[PDB]
């Protein structure tokens, strides 16, 4: 009837079966692994049926925010006012701890291409723009080899798959900016400007890239869709809990015996992931200090919280953190957590686009303050100031980079204030 | 330094000789036709990247050439040049060593790789070797966090380095030959080092979990 | 007759669709704080000084860029709106130079006035401030660029009103700087208008430098005779001496601009 | 033909060059649809 322990996903129900590149990644291998199967029928069922199945699966955003996919994709169901419509696949993957998108674009690129076709048909888009980060040169070239095979086989382009739908897939490499993972900053980076995010009340579904209706989607969100439509949608919904449904790619990095990328059933306990797939934290589970669950934006949790937490959006939101990109960065007890969070804040300072005052000035301010916190060169009355500054950045910026910089600070202050004050007191004792 | 104001030098000035080779102009033409008519300013980033891949870096003459080719204002090309960190507005070495030093790589001792590089090259972070073969900088996340500390030399990823593997990579780099990218340990791409805790069975054939008529 | 009904602190106003929160507050006589927003320029929405609370909405909105919705109640003086303004002003003043006595903007700044009216009265910034090198864009505009708050008003004006795409931003983050990258003059008949739109002393008039303070000048409203446009101007005088020329708004003739010969 | 999850199958990117991606784009220009047009040649036109 119902599930209560959402783990131990089998190989049969894993979407990304060429995750480690141990099979052919080209068209011939991908076809034998189920790809590009009855795509003509999926397209001919119509956009309404495809979107209905994407809603039935309960799939949410796999690139952070986790907004439901079927509802987001249905903003394009409107009739055309003359302007073109595009699907913009987000392949930037700039979040520290996250390397899951990199693995699809080079070992299952045809999954991404056919997901582009299925989704763009669902949104009624003429072309797909895959914006990959410029650092993924080999992955981008693998993706474009796959796109070339899809074109030469008639699966993309004129009369795509025999459906009569005309669809193009263009790859546009980035040039070294993490802010270009943000959907509107990505849009403006496609348009040849600085990667600065736009103010939202004009939404990408109305005014997107080139000023046309667009939907920006993560690589995994796009790539799972052909298996969602071809396997049932109900089949996808039978994995994980309610709301947060399906399966996810997990990046386990940090103080782990076997850091790895694995596909595990959603709502999996963090313990099962770390022990079964990652081989456990070095020194055992007793040696665990924090774990950052969903990439650098998601605030850390302590070992007590991480002891009995489940890996989905709702369970991790209950734990004052987020699921983010399902990039778990575990830290053993031999870790300077203040140094780690200061390094993350330094990353966010280096990646701020500088457009808006709170991110531009405040993230730099928080980096300056956190650098002192590593040395202890501060008074304990500055911790509350750091909290207030982070809340002043949070909810006051154009994009979510300010929020994702303020959140690691809050997660450090929330669970490791004694360590910060201990460092400050040691510094006061050393420097009289 | 990385200053965001240009100053003319006898090497970097508007009259610095730069132009695209005919093959690069054909590649530019293929790039320009990827975007709708009236919106070809969307090609500034890839055309600038082609300028960098031909010349090695971006002199101000290359920026002006891209602006002329796309009929965008030069200041618009200047903004893109100074915003995206992959654009070399100063010459770099033959091999641009880029070591990731953010937290997931730092926890795997990315500093033991940085110190080995600084010891072998006899150079610091942010400067080139006198033979103009290696430039060393610290970069943010490169999307390879699962692999132990990694570097990007030019276009390739060298992963899970020990303070000895990067020495060998630099040794064969100085010997001219290019090294095989990827993880230098026994693992292949991103799987667990002890064995596959995941897909280990023949993948299902085409049309396995289908429904009705799809 | 297609006007929608919105509320500004409970008071109902009827606005055309597409009217922003800032404009809806403007028609009840309430001026939302702003730095980057100019009504004659495009909307940027970057300074975040116009953030305001929509009743029942957890997240503040940029009043300058957000179109009003039917039934919205703008809370222009709620505590959340005041705290947003105080945080934004704190961030604006974190790296701002302590140049008020030596800066020509002092006494008619905007940063000063909105710090007094909407920000806190004290600092908790305990670090070293930013400093950027000056840019030379001709003999008319003195760019003390470390006073710049990156509102992009000059860039938007130069690109749209003046039609010259010389101004811009280089770099990103905290070290993103407004300028021309290259050493280049900002020559245009309308170049001197980026001085007035600049909210701070980042862009100042070279001829007027160090010469007068705003409070001591007498303002005579007159007409320009350097051309046949008849631009409306204000003549600043002090102790019987003409001090400078400023634009005087006339929507039908010159709006709020004058040419460099007029100025 | 048999199961071969004991070997990497992504060895092509070892032989990629500086112009592999752009050459692939060039060869891709063959089969694309005609781009849409906004009517003008540039927003400054
Ligand atoms: C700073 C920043 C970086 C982001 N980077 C990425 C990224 O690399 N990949 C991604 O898929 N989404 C990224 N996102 C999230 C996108 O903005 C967007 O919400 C998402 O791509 C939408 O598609 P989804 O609903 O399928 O996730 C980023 C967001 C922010 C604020
Ligand atoms: S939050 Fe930061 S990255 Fe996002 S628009 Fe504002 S300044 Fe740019
Ligand atoms: S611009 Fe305003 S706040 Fe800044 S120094 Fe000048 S008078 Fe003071
Ligand atoms: S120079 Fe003045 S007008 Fe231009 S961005 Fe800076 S503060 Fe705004
Ligand atoms: S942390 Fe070094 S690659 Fe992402
Ligand atoms: S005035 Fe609306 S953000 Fe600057
Ligand atoms: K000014």
């Amino acid at each position: 009837p119902k599930k209560t322990s959402f783990g131990s996903l089998k190989d049969e129900d894993r979407i990304f079966t060429n995750l480690y590149g141990r099979h052919d990644w080209r068209l011939k291998g991908a076809q034998s692994r189920g790809d590009w199967y009855k795509t003509k029928e999926i397209l001919l069922k119509g956009p309404d049926w495809i979107l209905g199945e994407v809603k039935t699966s309960g799939l949410r955003g796999r690139g952070g925010a986790g907004f439901p996919t079927g509802l987001k994709w249905s903003f394009m169901n409107k009739p055309s006012d003359g302007r073109p419509k595009y699907l913009v696949v987000n392949a930037d993957e700039g979040e520290p701890g996250t390397c899951k998108d990199r693995e699809i674009i080079r070992h299952d690129p045809h999954k991404l291409v056919e997901g582009c076709l299925v989704g763009g048909r669902a949104m009624g888009a003429r072309a797909a723009y895959i914006y990959i980060r410029g650092e993924f040169y080999n992955e981008a070239s693998n993706l474009q080899v796959a796109i070339r095979e899809a074109y030469e086989a008639g699966l993309i382009g004129k009369n795509a798959c025999g459906s009569g739908y005309d669809f193009d897939v263009f790859v546009v490499r980035g040039a070294g900016a993490y802010i270009c993972g943000e959907e509107t900053a990505l849009i403006e980076s496609i348009e040849g400007k600085q990667g600065k995010p736009r103010l939202k009340p004009p939404f990408p579904a109305d005014v997107g890239v080139f000023g046309c209706p667009t939907t920006v989607a993560n690589v995994e969100t796009v790539a799972v869709s052909p298996t969602i439509c071809r396997r049932g949608g109900a089949w996808f919904a039978s994995f994980g809990r309610e709301r947060n449904s399906g399966t996810k790619l997990f990046n386990i990095s940090g103080h782990v015996n076997h850091p790895c990328t694995v596909e595990e059933e959603m709502s999996v306990p963090l313990k099962e992931l770390i022990e079964k797939h990652a081989g456990g934290v070095i020194g055992g589970w007793d040696n665990l200090l924090a774990v950052i669950p969903g990439g650098s934006s998601t605030p850390l949790i302590p070992k007590s919280v991480c002891e009995t937490v489940l890996m989905d959006f709702d369970a991790l939101v209950q734990a004052q953190t987020g699921l983010g990109t399902a990039a778990v960065i575990v830290m053993d007890r031999s870790t300077d957590i203040v140094k780690a969070i200061a390094r993350l804040i330094e990353f966010y300072k280096h990646e701020s686009c500088g457009q808006c005052t709170p991110c531009r000035e405040g993230v730099d301010w928080m980096n300056k303050v956190m650098a002192r916190f590593v040395k202890g060169d501060a008074r304990p009355a500055e911790i509350d100031s750091l909290w207030e500054i982070s809340k002043q950045i949070e909810g006051h910026t154009i994009c979510a980079l300010g929020d994702g910089a303020a959140w690691p600070v809050q997660g450090l202050i929330r669970h490791f204030r004694p360590e910060l004050e201990e460092r400050m007191q040691q510094f006061a004792l050393q420097h009289q | 330094g990385a200053l965001f104001v240009h100053r003319d030098t006898p090497e970097n000035n508007p009259d610095t000789p730069f132009d695209f080779t005919p093959e690069n102009y054909k590649r530019i033409e293929a790039i320009v036709k990827n975007y709708p008519e009236g919106h070809k300013a969307a090609a500034v980033l890839p055309v600038l990247d082609l300028a960098q891949r031909q010349n090695g870096w971006l002199p101000i003459s290359a920026m002006n050439k891209v602006a002329e080719i796309l009929q965008v204002p030069p200041m618009r090309v200047y903004e893109v040049a100074t915003f995206y960190t992959m654009y070399n507005r100063k010459p770099v070495g033959k091999y641009h060593i880029q070591v990731c030093t953010t937290t997931p790589c730092m926890l795997r001792n990315s500093d033991s790789i940085l110190e080995a590089i600084q010891k072998k090259l006899g150079i610091k972070v942010g400067e080139t070797t006198p033979d103009k073969l290696f430039t060393l900088i610290e970069v943010e996340c490169l999307g390879a966090c699962v692999n132990a500390p990694m570097v990007q030399i030019n276009d390739n990823y060298y992963e899970d380095l020990t303070p000895k593997d990067i020495e060998e990579i630099i040794d064969e780099l100085k010997a001219g030959k290019i090294p095989k990218p990827g993880p230098r340990s026994g693992r292949f791409s991103c799987e667990p080092a002890g064995g596959l805790t995941s897909l280990t069975e023949p993948p299902k054939g085409p049309g396995f979990g289908v429904q009705a008529g799809l | 007759s297609n006007l929608i009904e919105v509320f500004v602190d409970g008071q109902s106003v009827m606005v055309e669709p597409g009217t922003t929160v800032l404009q809806a507050c403007e028609k009840v006589g309430m001026q939302i704080p702003r730095f980057c927003y100019h009504e004659r320029l495009s909307v940027a929405g970057n300074c975040r000084m116009c953030l305001v609370e929509i009743e029942k909405a957890p997240k503040v909105v940029a009043a300058c860029a957000m179109p009003v919705m039917k039934g919205w109640n703008i809370l222009t003086n709620s505590e959340k709106s005041k705290k947003a303004r105080e945080g934004v002003m704190e961030f604006l003043l974190a790296n701002h130079p302590l140049d008020c006595p030596i800066c020509d903007q002092g006494g008619e700044c905007d940063l000063q006035d909105q710090s007094m009216m909407f920000g806190s009265d004290r600092s908790r910034f305990l670090e070293g401030k930013r400093a950027v090198e000056d840019k030379n864009i001709g003999p008319l505009v003195k760019t003390i660029m470390t006073r710049c708050i990156q509102c992009t008003r000059c860039i938007r004006f130069a690109s749209e009103i003046a039609g010259v795409d010389d101004l811009g931003t280089t770099g990103r983050g905290n070290d993103m700087q407004v300028g021309t990258y290259i050493e280049k003059m900002f020559m245009s008949e309308l170049s001197g208008n980026i001085i007035d739109i600049c909210p701070v002393g980042a862009l100042t008039s070279k001829p007027y430098a160090f010469t007068a303070r705003p409070w001591e000048t007498r303002k005579t409203e007159s007409i320009d005779v350097m051309d046949a446009v008849g631009s409306n101007i204000v003549v600043s005088t002090r102790t019987g001496e003409v001090m400078r020329i400023l634009p005087r708004m006339h929507e039908d003739i010159n709006e709020e601009w004058i040419s460099d010969k007029t100025r | 033909e048999p199961f071969d999850n004991s070997t990497y199958r992504n060895l092509q990117h070892h032989e990629y060059s500086t112009y592999t991606f752009l050459d692939l784009n060039v060869e891709l220009s063959k089969f694309r649809m005609p781009q849409p047009s906004s009517g003008r040649q540039s927003p400054r036109h």
